[PDB]
């Protein structure tokens, strides 16, 4: 319902970002397209993907210093250590989805205020991603300018 | 008119959940993986390790470098000489050659042991060399396992107190004798009615030999093995004996027959056991029967300022040969030690026995300058904290912890969308 | 003054979420309610606070294993890893305070998002949770509707 | 008109900081606490344990399960005889069960010793059995600690150089004597004037019994204890002795009193003192004075494949009978090893001596599938990571840390009102 | 180009806040002023940093205890535990400088909500940061009032 | 109109990357840095430290403070007394002061030994008292490493077989002897014709010592040296021997040139040597030569409850007198002792060797109630996790560690712009 909502769809229909939209009639019906030309999304995705490789490098790099002279392993305690690495593996993995979640929405914001000052102010945001246009002002080859659909 | 930008997934989006943020995608990567182990020999630091070789790592050899298991670089890394090994130069068996083993390095790799096996046929009256080099191979491994160095000590003060006896010799060894133990026999003992007197001597062990510090020192504490009193008997009075004592009287070694009892092979006649031990710096002492006295003549040794765990490669002949495994046996029993071991047979490009395919590709991370961790199940580098299977005991260095494959957590890919709030 | 503040109130007054208000006649002096129907808050309260089980059950599921065949306790190296553990689980309940925090966040954004998508668009957001109304256009059971109080 | 939500918070909301967002609440709720302890024992892994006990474990008793202090579950995973104990199976004394215990596991029960107490009269010149058993558990335990497997071995390969020698026997010993060690006596010793010969003997640990591998031998080197050289003179010549040997003549064990001072307790009379200790599997050999020999005969068996700590459990007689706390005492002062105690006398269901509730209560543990921890303040579960108080060593599993109640963070409750920015 | 944006400037030029603003005569230019009074700004951002000083202290006072007999340092040992400790302090540093960015961001926009609420509602937003103001009804003076500059 | 608050950064700005929102700023400041690291001694636990010294931290000393190099509160926390030293009350020398040195503390300071050195002149027949001391504090340190107590037992329960040796005196020492050993002779022994009995006796060393518990002992096992048989030969038939036993006739201590060569420098003369042994508690054994016997009369009890690595602090005179350096070579090759050393002479304030200003710096942190960690580099305050250079083992506490200041992270400062989203 715009960009503070995520919805769910059945069996086939894609799943992404779209335009939807009002009523007019009253009262109308909405209706939803199939899909944008987002490509600032698309491409915002490839780099915020790619920026992950910083935390996962850091990651990586990082191998305590061991010595045993034992010529039996000592299964329980490797077990643990391992159990520990995979725990702090773990917490930062929830850093970095929160981290991509956090800089695609504010990209999403970015995208939408981009929208606003092209319609400015024939806009008015209502909440983010979403806008009313008065149907009226601005008509037909107006809103393609302003939205691209 | 109310338009918007819609979000929504489908069946085939899963949520991925996040501190402060979660995600809807499609497709999951993992964070990270494992990393490859490379069988075989390696070290972790290029400027600080050492080898002990023989032709197979000898860079003078007249075949080079079709005899050599390891390149120019590596070679020049250790200290070999055709035909030598460590035990070999222990005890200086008549007609052998010598080598002087001397080196520094907290990583160690010890590729010798082949030239004196069983087909070398060296006798001497020994009585099994073969459990005599499983013996002293383990005392070597243990002391190199906390030295940065070690030596040969090609000769120790020794002091006999019998002015009558003599050097011993042997048909059995060339018609000469041992470098080391010393062996000096009275004549004149006859068990007619002659019995002679005890013997008695001293070995020192130094604090240091040349530029090398001695902290420890491994011997062998040589004596005669009969079969029974009765064979004795026919050589000297009473009951067979030679004793080991340090500057006190401590017995430290030896074989005492008036209170331990005989156990030589029944009609083998005399034999000669070698064990190795671990001894401090110091003056030591002997008292032995009349007739037969044994001192030990060289040693090895080691420092205590630390080192780490050892790498023993597989030393044996081609098939053609007669080999042992006493260095694989020797490294198994001793903490510390990683072995290296062939899974097809020695076969050589410049003859039967000197280099070998698989062993030069086992000793080529000898090698590499980016492995961080050595283990008994192979070598590593630095790319990940991770191996699918363990890495085996002993081993050292950066090294990698065995995980399930599906313990590593993943991160979202290909489409992704937001999701903040209870969106209800 | 409106989901991007909150504010101090003295001995008594009911702590929470109210409805509050503007000018009229110039000066006017404003007015806070009692409190809404905010049920929703109260539902996405509960959900967000049993969604920390998640983390807290992760912290409790790992143990270190150990081994001592030592017979007297060696309290201060005892000590040394529990106050590791302590501090890993502070930052872990750093991270889930402010889950929590940017969770009812947007929560009580979507809350908004819903009011400014009833009266739309006689709403005209202030910045989150606040909105401009013209008590003209729309007047007693107009505000009703649209903000429920 | 400016309409607004607005967020307000009491003197009874406190602020909670966060990484990217802080917190206002009235009530805080604890992330985690302590996680229970429960005395007695208890077992970390099902599949890999092994108990050695008598009648309170023994599933064959008439008296089953009346006689049992574990379910039938837990019993089939002991290994009992009703009589039993390890010591008993040690020495073998006349009359007594003679029980071959012997199982495999890392996680270790042992749950006997009872049934010889002082309460049993065995006499055979014993110097001191309770002393003798504290002794003999310690080294059971020292070695059971660090081995996989236990097995008694019922009979040693003896053999004794003298030729008239004869068994030895005594009225204080049921008019017989111990399995071990085996007895020798030269009746033809007399201080008239006739000496006799010194005694010698050899007797062999073996590198394994039967499917048991064996790394370590737990025996008995036994010696006679005499008051003074005046008192062993009125039965043999010189001073006592007894000395036991490894292959080449190192002194291991027994009482030389030609060295030694004489330390038998005045007008005792003769005593025997069997101390126990570990050695290495091999040949071992025994000088002693003419008149009296004494040889080990029977051993146990370990390995050095690893184990946890043990446990073991307090083996006590009901109130009527004269008991011992010398596996107590052996436990405590044996690194590795847990102690289970009761706090209330012994009382059984079937006779006085089995069936005990409160021992049923604390080997009901043994028993769980869910114990992820085993120490000597008792076992716990995988709730939390932390417990109350200290978990007291020896112990071995995901074992639980002591924190303060106030060290634990907490998180809020009862409506929440998020906070970000200065808001200033 | 409103908050949601940071933007480059060559050699000279002075980072930081600034006003900027639009068209007027179709079409117009633009202009970027020379920094606003954001004492706010200054304010917010010593108590943020002074705010950090939580987590540091957390961090200093954790030493773990530790009893070593050996003569001969054990440096790989001792480099290993530093790099762990490196590698913890580097994660916190991660968590402390988004929690700087996002309680900076939020203060920003507490300041952009003040500014909403004094032309109110002659301000009309234009995502965070950004107004559309009617030339007309408010002219110079009205301005200089809602946006002091 | 579009009015616009706008960000912008120049090139000064760089960016900082967060989890969960970024930040451009032009300053750094490191997150954290270093601990100070001050020399010398110190505690990290006021009211769990003992310290053991001589005058210059004895506060009944008549020139105190003058003659102090510790204020009244840390000297109160010593066992001192004006001309002691451990070693001093160990053998007691005739004329020496005889202090009782007992103390509990996890934590130990030793600041003394200077009152036995080269200057004392100390004879009474010392083959070397410089190396009896440094052999004597090695075990010192190595016993108080593992205790929480310490105890002189100034006389144990000894007693002799002889019924006519007498009690020896010697010119070189004052015309008397040693309170420990005790010195037996035989005046009747003449090698004429007469040769006498062979010297036996027994020591006790006890379990405990008024309220210290005592698992171990202390004792020098001295012996005498002789150049050579013939020399010995004047004085006694035979070879010279004296030999420790345990109560089962195993040897722990000695000289038997009976098996063991003679060590005697040449025309010295008679000399007595006197290592120190750490041993249990329990009764011990002597057998010597007819004419000369050496019994232990002292010890120093300890229990094995454990402790802390210890502090030994530089024990020397002056410039004026002759010193050693003994207790700083036991220290060094003891695990668990740290060495305390001045870099500049001992200066009095008192006298010329009490009252030392370079001392009193290094010992003010004994001192101190905000000491975390002490280490051979010295100790540190609990203000960071980090030092800029390793701090030295022996070493305990909280301990920080060594990193490069380039790995510190940093946060943003003066003024200061979020970031988030691609902005693109
Ligand atoms: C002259 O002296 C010679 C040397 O003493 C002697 O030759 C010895 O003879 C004995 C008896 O025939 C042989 O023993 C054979 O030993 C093997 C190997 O034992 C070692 O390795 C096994 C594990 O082997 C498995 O894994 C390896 C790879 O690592 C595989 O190659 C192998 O095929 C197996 O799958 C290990 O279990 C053994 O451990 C025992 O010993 C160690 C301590 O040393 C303990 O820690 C352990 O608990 C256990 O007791 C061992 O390390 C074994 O499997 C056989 O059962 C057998 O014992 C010797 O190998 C052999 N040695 C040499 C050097 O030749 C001659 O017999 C003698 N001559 C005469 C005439 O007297
Ligand atoms: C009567 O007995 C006296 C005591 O036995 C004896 O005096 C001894 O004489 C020997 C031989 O002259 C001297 O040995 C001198 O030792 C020094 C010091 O060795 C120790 O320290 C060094 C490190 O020193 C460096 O660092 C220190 C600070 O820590 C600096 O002050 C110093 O200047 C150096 O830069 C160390 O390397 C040594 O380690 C050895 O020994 C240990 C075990 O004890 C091993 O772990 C180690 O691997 C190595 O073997 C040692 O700890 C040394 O550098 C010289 O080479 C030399 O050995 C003794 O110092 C001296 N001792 C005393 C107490 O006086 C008398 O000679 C004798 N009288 C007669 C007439 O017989
Ligand atoms: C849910 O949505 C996604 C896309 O919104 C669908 O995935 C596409 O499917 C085809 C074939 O499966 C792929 O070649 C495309 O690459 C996918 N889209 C993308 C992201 O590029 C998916 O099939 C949908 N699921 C269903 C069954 O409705
Ligand atoms: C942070 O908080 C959110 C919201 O409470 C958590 O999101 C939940 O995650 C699980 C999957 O782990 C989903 O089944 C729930 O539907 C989510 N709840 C909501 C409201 O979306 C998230 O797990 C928390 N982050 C972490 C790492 O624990
Ligand atoms: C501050 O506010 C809270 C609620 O806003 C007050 O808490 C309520 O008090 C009564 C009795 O104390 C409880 O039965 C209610 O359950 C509480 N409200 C809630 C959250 O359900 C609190 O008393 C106020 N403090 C003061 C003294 O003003
Ligand atoms: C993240 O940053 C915020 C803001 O600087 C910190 O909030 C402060 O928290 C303390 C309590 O710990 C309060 O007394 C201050 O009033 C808060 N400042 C503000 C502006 O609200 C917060 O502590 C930081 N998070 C963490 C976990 O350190
Ligand atoms: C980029 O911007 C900053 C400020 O926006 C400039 O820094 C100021 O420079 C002077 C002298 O260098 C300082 O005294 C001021 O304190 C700085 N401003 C602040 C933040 O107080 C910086 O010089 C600019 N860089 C360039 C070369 O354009
Ligand atoms: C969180 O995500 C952001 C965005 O992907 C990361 O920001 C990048 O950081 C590097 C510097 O480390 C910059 O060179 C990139 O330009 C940044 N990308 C963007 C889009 O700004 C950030 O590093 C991540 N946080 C952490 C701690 O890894
Ligand atoms: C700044 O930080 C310190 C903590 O070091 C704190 O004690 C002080 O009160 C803080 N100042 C303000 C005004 O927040």
């Amino acid at each position: 319902f715009g960009l503070l909502f995520v919805g769910f769809v059945a069996g086939g229909v894609a799943g992404g970002y779209f335009w939807g939209r009002s009523n007019g009639g009253g009262g109308g019906a909405s209706v939803s397209s199939t899909q944008a030309g987002f490509d600032k999304i698309g491409k915002d995705i490839q780099q915020l993907r790619n920026d992950t490789n910083a935390a996962i490098e850091g990651f990586n790099g990082r191998i305590a210093h061991d010595e045993q002279a034992i010529k039996n392993l000592a299964k329980e305690i490797e077990d643990a250590r391992a159990e520990a690495l995979v725990g702090e593996l773990g917490i930062i993995r929830s850093l970095i989805v929160a981290n991509i979640s956090m800089n695609l929405k504010e990209s999403l914001y970015e995208l939408a205020n981009q929208i606003t000052k092209r319609g400015g102010g024939i806009a008015q945001e209502a909440g983010p991603g979403c806008w009313y246009v008065d149907s009226e002002n601005c008509d037909a080859s107006c809103k393609e300018y302003i939205f691209n659909f | 008119e109310l338009i918007c930008i819609v979000q929504r997934v489908n069946e085939s989006f899963s949520l991925h959940s996040g501190f402060g943020g979660n995600v809807y995608s499609m497709k999951t990567e993992p964070m990270t993986g494992f990393t490859n182990v490379t069988k075989g020999a390696s070290v972790i630091n290029q400027k600080d390790w050492i080898g002990f070789g023989d032709a197979r790592t000898d860079l003078t050899n007249d075949q080079f470098p079709a005899s050599s298991d390891v390149p120019l670089a590596v070679a020049k890394k250790f200290r070999s000489l055709s035909g030598a090994s460590l035990m070999l130069s222990a005890f200086g068996p008549p007609g052998k050659v010598d080598y002087l083993y001397q080196g520094c390095g907290k990583e160690k790799v010890f590729y010798e042991g082949v030239n004196w096996s069983p087909e070398a046929g060296i006798d001497c009256f020994g009585s099994n060399w073969t459990q005599t080099k499983k013996d002293f191979y383990s005392r070597i491994y243990e002391a190199a396992r906390s030295s940065t160095c070690m030596t040969l000590v090609n000769s120790l003060d020794t002091k006999i107190s019998s002015t009558t006896a003599t050097a011993g010799t042997a048909s059995s060894c060339s018609s000469s004798w041992m470098k080391s133990p010393l062996w000096y026999a009275e004549s004149s003992v006859n068990p007619p009615q002659v019995c002679g007197t005890e013997q008695s001597a001293t070995f020192t062990l130094p604090t240091s030999f040349g530029i090398y510090k001695c902290n420890k020192h491994v011997v062998q504490l040589c004596y005669f093995v009969y079969e029974n009193k009765a064979k004795f008997n026919t050589f000297g009075c009473g009951d067979y004996y030679q004793n080991y004592y340090d500057g006190n009287g401590n017995l430290i070694g030896g074989m005492d027959n008036r209170v331990a009892a005989y156990r030589g092979i029944a009609n083998a006649g005399v034999k000669i056991e070698c064990p190795s031990k671990i001894l401090n710096p110091g003056t030591y002492s002997i008292k032995s029967t009349p007739r037969f006295l044994l001192v030990p003549k060289r040693s090895y040794c080691f420092d205590t300022d630390g080192g780490y765990p050892i790498q023993v490669v597989q030393s044996e002949w081609s098939a053609s040969r007669r080999s042992d495994n006493a260095t694989e046996e020797a490294c198994l029993q001793t903490e510390g030690c990683i072995f290296i071991k062939k899974t097809t047979p020695y076969v050589g490009e410049a003859a039967d026995n000197a280099g070998d395919i698989e062993m030069r590709q086992l000793l080529s991370g000898l090698g590499n300058n980016d492995t961080v961790c050595v283990s008994q199940s192979g070598y590593t580098k630095g790319e990940t904290p991770f191996v699918k299977d363990y890495l085996s005991p002993p081993k050292y260095g950066r090294c990698q912890l065995k995980t399930d494959s599906g313990r590593i957590p993943t991160l979202p890919s290909g489409l992704i969308i937001p999701q903040a709030g209870t969106d209800s």
